[PDB]
């Protein structure tokens, strides 16, 4: 946040954590600060670098995340979901609208 | 929304004396620098320093923590709850009013917390007078060594 | 060296000045003063360390480790002025082999290692303790895991703080592992007050056990 | 002097010291952490009969 | 489409919702004012609202001070540090941002003023309440005759303190 | 209730 100017900053690191074989708990909790009280309050590919990345970690924060963000798109996301081991995020979604 | 409706009303709310309404309903004041003095001004007339100083410490979690909150925050605690002063200071120090709250703290004038004060910005002359005459609540021996270098 | 075999210390001093200025020689006129126990005239003449013109680092981490294991009355002063200029790791180690935690948290509060302040803090929080400190200190830490381990401590402790805590942990926290929690140690009506603040988020958890609350009220 | 004797053992006899009357105070801590649940409990019992007396007259 | 920052002052009048608003942006504009949809906005207190499309607008890459200025509005009011995009941002205007960051934060008005090299506004504020050593800093750094002579003639009564500072930051 | 009352008297003594 102390930069918080541009995404270039952000998209090099991202993509260097993301290409840096990077295990669980590693770059989801970056994404979350970015995401929870920040001026990146956007979902400009914060979808699937968050919930996607919430996916590999196949836990309860994906509910959290779900109550949570605004702004985002529901069905292609919910697919994801039924793609993945987790169907009743997909259900919780459709819950949702 | 308007800052203009919560004003207006925190006054006939204060009035009404619903303290839990008029504090979630002053939050969006406070944040205005150019509407806080005036709130203080009226609420100093009620007395209700213990009902703001909740405000207050709720005003730390708005988004718009500006330096004047923490200057009015200190200046509240520096009489009203003086043993809180020093406690609180250890951290906003760099982010409030400095001489606003040094002729404020005058009143009370808790020594170790002005020389503190003065040794955190580099104004050390001024913490070398206020060790020199009244030492007996504020002065060290460690710290006055380098300090007068 | 000779003024030590000689039992010479008002010069060893004032020659020793000339050594210690420099990097390598430093750590060796430290060994050869730790098997000889002259730690009086070795503090002391490290206390002219400050009166220098080309001290460095290395120093004053040796000294304020001297003053962990040797005088630890003096050692959070000393501390208090060059923590700036000293290094963490050498310190900090040395300074956890003396078990002493009121100034390990206050390094890492210097250091902002608030990960490893509120660990230190937790399993020694007889001394390095504080309600306002912690307070703050929560919300820049990294493993966020550790909320609901100092809830249990709180809870272990300080039952009436947990729901100040809970003031500036909510946005960080979840708020169904919070009920999940208190209904599994059965603290729920201890938070009452707290959770009518968080129905407008609506969570399935948080929609029923208020309502439960309200059925038994 | 050989200072090793009193390095190690002033130091290690320090630790003796802390270790325990740390665990000690932490362990009255933790007896009046419960003594805050033993001092709301009662009011808890309290609140929940005096509602149900009062949900009582309500018919 | 040059009236939109009006009847959108009037729709937050009325009070609706934001993402209409948020999708109304984006609508292709045609003849359009700028620097007072700010100030319209600044009434409504919803600035954020305007973070979207100013980001793209900025990712285009316009050297326009009207929208430059609000980036930086709004990052002060994000309760963040926006020091560097302050120092490293040569296309807005130093003195909005000085007397908006006048109240709020001198630390950062004061760096305003170093880059827009804004003295006399530095010396109408950072003089008043601040830590001079920053001053003497930018002085030194920014050596000039004139500005000590205008400073050096014992009108102002804050000459001590940062004299007593200066002779420690040279 | 006039609360400079009970302060300007309540700082005095504090000082005194």
């Amino acid at each position: 946040l102390s930069e918080t100017q541009d995404p270039e900053e952000v998209s090099v690191t991202v993509k260097a954590f993301m290409t840096a074989d990077l295990p669980n708990e590693l770059i989801e909790l970056l994404e979350k600060i970015v995401l929870d009280n920040s001026v990146f309050s956007e979902h400009r590919n914060l979808q699937n670098l968050l919930i996607l990345t919430a996916i590999k970690a196949d836990r309860t924060r994906v509910m959290e995340y779900i109550n949570r963000l605004d702004n985002y798109d529901a069905p292609d996301i919910a697919n994801i979901a039924i793609s993945n081991e987790l169907f009743e995020e997909a259900f919780a979604i459709f819950r949702k609208f | 929304n308007s800052t203009r409706t919560w004003k207006e009303v925190c006054f006939a709310c204060v009035d009404g004396k619903e303290f839990r309404l008029a504090q979630m309903c002053g939050l969006h004041i406070v944040v205005h620098a150019d509407e806080l003095e005036e709130l203080i001004n009226y609420y100093q007339d009620r007395g209700y320093f213990e009902e703001l100083i909740t405000m207050l410490e709720a005003a730390l979690g708005l988004e718009r923590a500006h330096m004047g909150m923490f200057t009015e925050l200190a200046i509240l605690y520096s009489k009203f709850k003086p043993q809180k002063m020093r406690e609180h200071l250890e951290l906003f120090w760099s982010r409030v009013n400095i001489p606003k709250v040094l002729r404020a703290a005058e009143q009370a004038h808790l020594w170790a917390e002005l020389v503190f004060l003065y040794d955190k910005y580099e104004e050390y002359d001024n913490a070398i007078i206020t060790m020199m005459n009244h030492p007996t609540d504020a002065w060290k021996e460690g710290q006055f060594k380098d300090i007068i270098t | 060296f000779a003024c030590v075999d000689g039992k010479e210390f008002r010069l060893a001093q004032m020659c020793g000045l000339h050594i210690v200025v420099h990097a390598d020689e430093l750590e060796e006129l430290i060994n050869y003063y730790q098997d000889r126990g002259y730690f009086e005239e070795l503090i002391t003449m490290l206390e002219a360390a400050l009166g220098l013109e080309r001290a460095h680092m290395g120093m004053f981490t040796e000294l304020a480790i001297l003053y962990s294991k040797f005088k630890p009355q003096k050692m959070r002063e000393h501390l208090e002025l060059f923590w700036s200029r000293v290094n963490i790791p050498k310190v900090l180690r040395a300074a956890e082999q003396a078990h002493l935690w009121a100034e390990l948290v206050f390094l890492y509060d210097k250091y902002e290692e608030y990960d490893n302040a509120i660990i230190t803090m937790m399993n020694h929080p007889t001394d390095a303790w504080k309600e306002g400190q912690f307070k703050d200190i929560i919300t820049k830490v990294a493993n966020v895991e550790l909320y609901y381990r100092a809830i249990q401590f709180y809870l272990e402790f300080k039952p009436l703080l947990l729901n100040d805590l809970l003031m500036v942990l909510s946005p960080r926290l979840d708020h169904t592992r919070a009920v999940n929690y208190f209904s599994k140690v059965k603290q729920l009506p201890l938070v009452k007050p707290y959770l009518r603040s968080v129905q407008n988020h609506n969570n399935k958890s948080v929609n029923e056990s208020l309502n439960n609350l309200f059925i038994t009220e | 002097p050989e200072s090793i004797r009193k390095w190690r053992e002033e130091q290690r006899k320090r630790l003796q010291e802390l270790d325990a009357a740390s665990k000690v105070t932490e362990q009255e801590w933790r007896e009046k952490a419960k003594k805050d649940l033993e001092e709301w409990n009662q009011r808890q019992s309290e609140q929940v009969e005096k509602n149900k007396i009062n949900n009582r007259i309500a018919d | 489409p040059s009236r939109l920052p009006v009847v959108i002052g009037g729709l937050l009048d009325v009070d609706c919702s934001e993402d209409v608003i948020k999708n109304l942006i984006l609508v292709v504009r045609g003849q359009f004012s700028t620097d007072e949809l700010v100030a319209e906005v600044e009434k409504r207190n919803r600035l954020k609202l305007l973070l979207p499309w100013l980001e793209a607008r900025i990712h285009e890459g316009c050297e326009e001070p009207a929208t430059h200025n609000a980036l930086a509005k709004i990052y002060i009011d994000s309760n963040n540090n926006p020091e560097r995009f302050l120092r490293e941002n040569p296309y807005y205007d130093s003195r909005v941002v000085g007397k908006y960051c006048e109240k709020r934060d001198p630390h950062l008005a004061c760096v305003a003023y170093e880059r827009g090299q804004c003295d006399l506004e530095l010396i109408n504020v950072c003089n008043e309440n601040s830590l001079f050593k920053s001053l003497s800093r930018y002085l030194v750094r920014r050596k000039d005759p004139e500005l000590w002579g205008s400073v050096l003639l014992e009108s102002n009564p804050y000459r001590r303190p940062l004299i007593d500072q200066v002779v420690q930051t040279a």
